[PDB]
């Protein structure tokens, strides 16, 4: 307890598993025909039909989100494990222009090992086109043990995510007033999820990825490269690569930022060695958008007076307060939309799916033309 | 057969011969296979028309069915 918002019932019972259709009143009747079998999976996740309280539906949605995050962590663990056990990642790390990325080998069964093609270096496997190798090279991975460690960490995170979804429903589930705090959610997601996330990744890039990639582009063999923590540990090794790390974190507080202009570059092109974007330019990007997203997260009034109220901003966007040619939306405007979006989960899901699909399309159109990983643009598959 | 040929084994295909239609090809006088059936057998009851010997169609028809260049009873 810390915010006094939980005390959820629905005791973890086992008997409620041998009675399919328990969620719907007509689904728990008694099958009769076969349409029931198909109806079982047609509205299994539709928690809106099952019950009528918005708070119970919100609790169910929150725990379903946690279980989904667990599924995605299991998938990530599997991808890192495939790159750490059934891959030619080290071979590709040595020669990423003549070796074909492969992270899947087929068992020698009926006619089946013909799918294991020669990938260069004597490796008989399937050529993966997921871009995992190019991503791991840019992040800072050099050997497969680091990939195995990341796989174990993702599996641990998956177990942790399936405990957070059981603890936020079967032990201490939030109240509806917590879910309706869109101001706090926007503040935290904008400043703590996106802002601090990209700030932490900029820290990783400045201390792990930029070193490793600079040595890789220089010509150093992958197991001749120091491990990332030495880049973090001693500043002499890191100051050999960059001469702006000799002044430490002093030019930042005294606002002498052009001192840092050799690892926060603003080149804006492609690395000729790798083919990907300039790694220093990437780190500078993440620093700038961290400063932008954190600053954006202090916009909405939460518990301290300062901020906006989205309800006020919505209710004021109306004639005669609009631009004169935009005044056709009338004297009510967006008045009832804050209560639409804080009481309907479907309205929120519609907006978020539209933005998520549009942003995935934007991701597709920005990664062929500005290839953001080493040796990505040349692997056309 | 697709999965055998794709996995580099055209020899492991299941190839079943149409033995009944190959035999009906033989009962008309096709010597393409090793089936000495009715009109393929030159001194058979069907080929000779024993009491009558009036099948005056037999040599002309076997000049055409054995001719492996027309479409009459393709292999
Ligand atoms: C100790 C383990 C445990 C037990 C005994 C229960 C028991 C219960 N839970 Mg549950 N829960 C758990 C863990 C557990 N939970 C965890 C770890 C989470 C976080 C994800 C949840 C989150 C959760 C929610 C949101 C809800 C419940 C509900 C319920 C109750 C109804 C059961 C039911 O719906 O039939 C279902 C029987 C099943 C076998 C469900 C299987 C589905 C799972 C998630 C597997 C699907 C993932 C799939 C494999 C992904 C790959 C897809 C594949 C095709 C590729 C029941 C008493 C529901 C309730 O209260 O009913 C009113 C409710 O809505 N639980
Ligand atoms: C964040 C993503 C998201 C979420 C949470 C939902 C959630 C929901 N959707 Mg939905 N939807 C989505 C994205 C999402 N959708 C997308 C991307 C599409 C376009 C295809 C749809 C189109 C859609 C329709 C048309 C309907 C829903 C419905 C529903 C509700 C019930 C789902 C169900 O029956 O059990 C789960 C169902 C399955 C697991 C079916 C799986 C079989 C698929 C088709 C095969 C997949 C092939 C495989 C990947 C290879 C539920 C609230 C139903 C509803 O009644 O809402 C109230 C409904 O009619 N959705
Ligand atoms: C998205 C998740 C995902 C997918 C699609 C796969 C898919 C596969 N795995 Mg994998 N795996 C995963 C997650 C996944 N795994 C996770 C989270 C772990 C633990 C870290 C593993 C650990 C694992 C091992 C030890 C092996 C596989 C193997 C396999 C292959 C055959 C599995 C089988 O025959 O049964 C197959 C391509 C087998 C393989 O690749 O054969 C050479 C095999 O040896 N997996
Ligand atoms: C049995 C057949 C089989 C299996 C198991 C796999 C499995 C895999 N392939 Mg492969 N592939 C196959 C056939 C198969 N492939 C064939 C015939 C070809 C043509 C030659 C390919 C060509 C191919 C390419 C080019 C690539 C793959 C890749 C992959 C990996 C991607 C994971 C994924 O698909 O998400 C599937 C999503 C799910 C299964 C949803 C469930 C997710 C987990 C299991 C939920 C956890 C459940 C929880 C524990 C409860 C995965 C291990 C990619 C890779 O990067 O390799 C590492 C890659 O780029 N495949
Ligand atoms: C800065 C604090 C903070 C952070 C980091 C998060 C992060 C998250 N929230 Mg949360 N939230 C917060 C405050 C925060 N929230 C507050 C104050 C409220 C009340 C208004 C909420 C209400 C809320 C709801 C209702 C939901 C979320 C959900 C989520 C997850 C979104 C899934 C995703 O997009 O990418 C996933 C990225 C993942 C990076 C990795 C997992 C990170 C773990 C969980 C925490 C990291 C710890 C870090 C060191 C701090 C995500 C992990 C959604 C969810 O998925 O539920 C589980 C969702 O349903 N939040
Ligand atoms: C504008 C935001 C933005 C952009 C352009 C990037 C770009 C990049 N990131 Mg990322 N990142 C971001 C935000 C962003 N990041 C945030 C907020 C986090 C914390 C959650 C991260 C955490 C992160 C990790 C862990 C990693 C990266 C990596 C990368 C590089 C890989 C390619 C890629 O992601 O596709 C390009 C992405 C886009 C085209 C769109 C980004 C989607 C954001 C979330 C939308 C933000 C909305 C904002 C208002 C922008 C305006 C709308 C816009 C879509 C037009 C690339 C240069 C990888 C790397 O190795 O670097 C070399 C890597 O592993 N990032
Ligand atoms: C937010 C994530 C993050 C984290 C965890 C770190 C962590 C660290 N940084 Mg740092 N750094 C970051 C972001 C981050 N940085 C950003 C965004 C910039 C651009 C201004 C820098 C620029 C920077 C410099 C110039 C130096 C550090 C240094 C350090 C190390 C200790 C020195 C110090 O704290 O003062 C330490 C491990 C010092 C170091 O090199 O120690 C190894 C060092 O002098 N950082
Ligand atoms: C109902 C199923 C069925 C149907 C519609 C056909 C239809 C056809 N078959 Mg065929 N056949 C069948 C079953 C069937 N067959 C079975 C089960 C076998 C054994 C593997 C064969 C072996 C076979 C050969 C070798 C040939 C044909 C050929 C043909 C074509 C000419 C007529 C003929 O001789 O067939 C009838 C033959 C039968 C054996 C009748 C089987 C019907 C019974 C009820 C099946 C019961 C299964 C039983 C337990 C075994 C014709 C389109 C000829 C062809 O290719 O044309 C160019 C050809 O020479 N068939
Ligand atoms: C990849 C991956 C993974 C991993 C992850 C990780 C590894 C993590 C992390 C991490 C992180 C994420 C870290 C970070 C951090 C951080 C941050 C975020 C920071 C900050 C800060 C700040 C903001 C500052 C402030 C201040 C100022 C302003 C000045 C004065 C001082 C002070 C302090 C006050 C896993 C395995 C899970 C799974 C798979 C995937
Ligand atoms: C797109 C996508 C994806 C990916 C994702 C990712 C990769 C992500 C994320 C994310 C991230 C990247 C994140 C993050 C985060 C971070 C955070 C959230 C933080 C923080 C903070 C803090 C909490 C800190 C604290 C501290 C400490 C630690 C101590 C000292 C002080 C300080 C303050 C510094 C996938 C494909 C999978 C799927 C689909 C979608
Ligand atoms: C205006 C009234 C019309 C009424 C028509 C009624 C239909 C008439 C049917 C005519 C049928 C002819 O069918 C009969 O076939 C026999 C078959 O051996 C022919 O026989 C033929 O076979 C021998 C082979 O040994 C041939 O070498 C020869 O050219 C010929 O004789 C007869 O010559 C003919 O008489």
């Amino acid at each position: 307890a810390s915010a006094a918002t939980e005390q959820s019932p629905i005791p973890t019972s086992f008997e409620r598993w041998a009675k399919p259709g328990h969620f719907d009143r007509t689904l728990a009747r008694g099958p009769k025909t076969t349409t029931w079998i198909w109806n079982l999976h047609a509205d299994a996740h539709d928690f809106d039909s099952h019950t009528n309280d918005l708070q119970d539906i919100s609790r169910k949605i929150f725990s379903a989100h946690f279980g989904h995050l667990a599924v995605v962590f299991v998938w990530l663990s599997g991808m890192y494990f495939h790159g750490a056990r059934f891959s030619n990642f080290s071979s590709w790390m040595a020669d990423p222009t003549h070796i074909r990325p492969s992270a899947q080998v087929v068992w020698p069964l009926v006619g089946q090992d013909i799918l294991n093609g020669d990938m260069g270096g004597g490796f008989r496997g399937i050529q993966i086109t997921s871009g995992l190798f190019q991503m791991w090279r840019g992040e800072g991975f050099t050997n497969e043990f680091q990939l195995y460690c990341t796989a174990i960490g993702a599996l641990v995170m998956a177990g942790l995510m399936i405990f957070a979804g059981w603890f936020h429903y079967h032990v201490r589930s939030p109240k509806l007033e917590w879910f309706q705090n869109v101001q706090s959610m926007l503040n935290h997601h904008l400043a703590g999820l996106l802002g601090l996330g990209s700030l932490g990744w900029a820290g990783h890039l400045i201390h792990v990825a930029l070193p490793t990639n600079k040595l890789l582009d220089a010509g150093v063999a992958p197991q001749d490269i120091p491990l990332p923590h030495e880049f973090v540990l001693d500043k002499a090794l890191m100051a050999e690569l960059y001469p702006s790390f000799a002044q430490g974190i002093r030019p930042f507080f005294t606002l002498n930022w052009a001192t840092y202009s050799d690892f926060l570059t603003f080149n804006g092109g492609l690395n000729p060695v790798t083919g990907g974007l300039w790694m220093t330019d990437i780190a500078h990007h993440h620093v700038a958008i961290a400063v932008l997203f954190i600053f954006a997260g202090h916009m909405y009034r939460t518990n301290w007076g300062i901020g906006h109220s989205i309800r006020t901003m919505l209710e004021d966007a109306r004639h005669p307060k609009m631009l004169p040619f935009l005044s056709f939306i009338g004297p009510v405007g967006h008045r009832g939309l804050f209560e639409v979006l804080t009481t309907s989960w479907h309205a929120q899901l519609s907006i978020n799916l539209a933005m998520m699909g549009s942003l995935s399309i934007i991701v597709a159109q920005h990664m062929y033309s500005m290839p953001p990983y080493p040796y990505l643009a040349t692997d056309y598959g | 057969n697709d999965c055998e040929v794709a996995f580099g084994s055209p020899d492991k295909q299941i190839l079943v011969e149409p033995v009944f239609a190959q035999w009906i090809q033989a009962v008309h006088g096709k010597a393409l296979y090793g089936i000495s059936s009715l009109l393929s057998n030159p001194d058979s009851i069907a080929s000779t028309a024993w009491p009558n010997h009036a099948n005056v169609w037999l040599p002309g028809w076997l000049e055409a069915i054995n001719n492996g260049t027309n479409s009459l009873f393709l292999a």
